[PDB]
């Protein structure tokens, strides 16, 4: 189940699924937690490695066996995802990092009085994922008190530099501290355009909204329903953003459903798991394991315990059943979502609850 | 456009 233990002076080797820059090991672990395939991570603080462009390196990893070889390396930090850790799963990261410049796409500069006022500007700008603030002591005078609001692919810095008198941090939007509004609207028969940042398959628009909420680049979405006119585009969840952070257009379109990320929401933030069981539906994906169980609910329990299981299909086809048990197909994909969603089947599909952090 | 902090 839940493994919070960290491993000092350790670097996991191989199994790499994604890498990025993060300011510390706790942030790297959080990105591991929310990456659909990450089980293990290794982090390199600036002190731990000579190579410049490997400092602050955060390496997300997977293993069919849940274990990997590791080497001793002084100062490196390794650990697990917080999958299956309930309330410890959080997107909230409050830390101000002093003497650090988290680099990205600068879309906003102003002069501010303190780092916490810079943090506030970032938190209340919908496009800001992280910021950098140069203090009154900063060596170059023109930049003193500059507050830079930034974003980047995946919401992690494209570089992190050790730099005196610069203070960086992330938006507190995922800490429910934004004054940006929470928009629960679901628009029937309505599509957005702008810029597509990801594409997955979802059984309904509500799953699509939840994925958008926790995807670092998604501000709004358009879901194409199972009765959408183009067969190959059925159940397509289009995650989107725009230059301003707001949709620049909207198009009435039958069998399309659109809405917003809910990450600004407080009382009504959806948790990062999808609990609904979907009768009559097959979820395509890589087979992880086939077990015989009594009823869809135990099949979901079985997926949830199998930490690498992302979603499941419990079949009632006669060829998949025997004396008082039917087969539970445990599955996974590259992105956490089904590779195909097929209707009119004798099977009930659902998701792992490994990331539920409520209830 | 908006340059980074120097050095
Ligand atoms: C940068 O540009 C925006 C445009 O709305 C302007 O309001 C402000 O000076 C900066 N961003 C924020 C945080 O409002």
């Amino acid at each position: 189940g839940c493994l919070t233990q960290l491993y000092e002076n350790a670097f996991f080797r191989g199994g790499d699924v994604a890498s990025m820059y993060t300011p510390n090991a706790q942030y790297c672990q959080m990105r591991c937690t929310f990456h659909p395939r990450c089980l293990l991570f290794s982090f390199l603080p600036a002190s731990s490695i000579n190579d410049m462009e490997k400092r602050f390196g955060c390496f997300l990893k997977d293993s069919v066996t849940g274990t990997l070889p590791k080497v001793h390396r002084t100062g490196a930090v390794s650990g697990h995802s917080l999958k299956q850790c309930g309330h410890q799963i959080s997107a909230c990261h409050r830390d101000i990092y002093k003497g650090v410049d988290m680099r990205g796409v600068n879309f906003n500069v102003s002069k501010v009085s303190s780092v916490e006022e810079c943090q506030k500007r970032c938190t209340n700008n919908i496009r800001c994922q992280f910021f950098s603030y140069a203090t009154q002591t900063f060596h170059k005078a023109e930049y003193r008190n500059n507050c830079l609001l930034k974003y980047s692919p995946g919401g992690t810095p494209t570089a992190i530099k050790v730099l005196s008198n610069v203070e960086s941090g992330f938006s507190l939007k995922p800490c429910a501290l934004s004054e940006i509004g929470c928009h629960m609207n679901i628009f029937q028969h309505l599509a957005f355009s702008d810029v597509d940042v990801a594409r997955v398959l979802t059984p309904d628009a509500f799953v699509c909204r939840t994925i958008c909420t926790y995807h670092p680049n998604c501000l709004f979405f358009t879901f194409y329903t199972n009765v959408w006119k183009i067969e190959s585009q059925r159940n397509v969840c289009l995650l989107k953003t725009s230059e301003s952070g707001t949709p620049s257009s909207s198009t009435p379109q039958e069998n399309t459903i659109s809405g917003y990320s809910l990450l600004t929401c407080k009382r009504t933030l959806p948790e990062p798991c999808h609990s609904k069981i979907y009768p009559g539906v097959d979820f395509g994906g890589e087979e992880l394991n086939v077990t015989f169980v009594k009823g869809v609910n135990v099949c979901q329990e079985t997926c949830t315990k199998m930490i690498r299981c992302q979603f499941f299909t419990y079949s009632l086809l006669p060829e998949d059943c025997k004396a008082e048990a039917c087969k539970c197909f445990l599955r996974l994909s590259m992105d956490g979502s089904p590779t195909r969603i097929a209707y009119g089947t004798q099977g009930s599909s659902g998701y792992s609850l490994r990331l539920c952090n409520t209830g | 456009p908006i340059s980074d902090f120097p050095d």
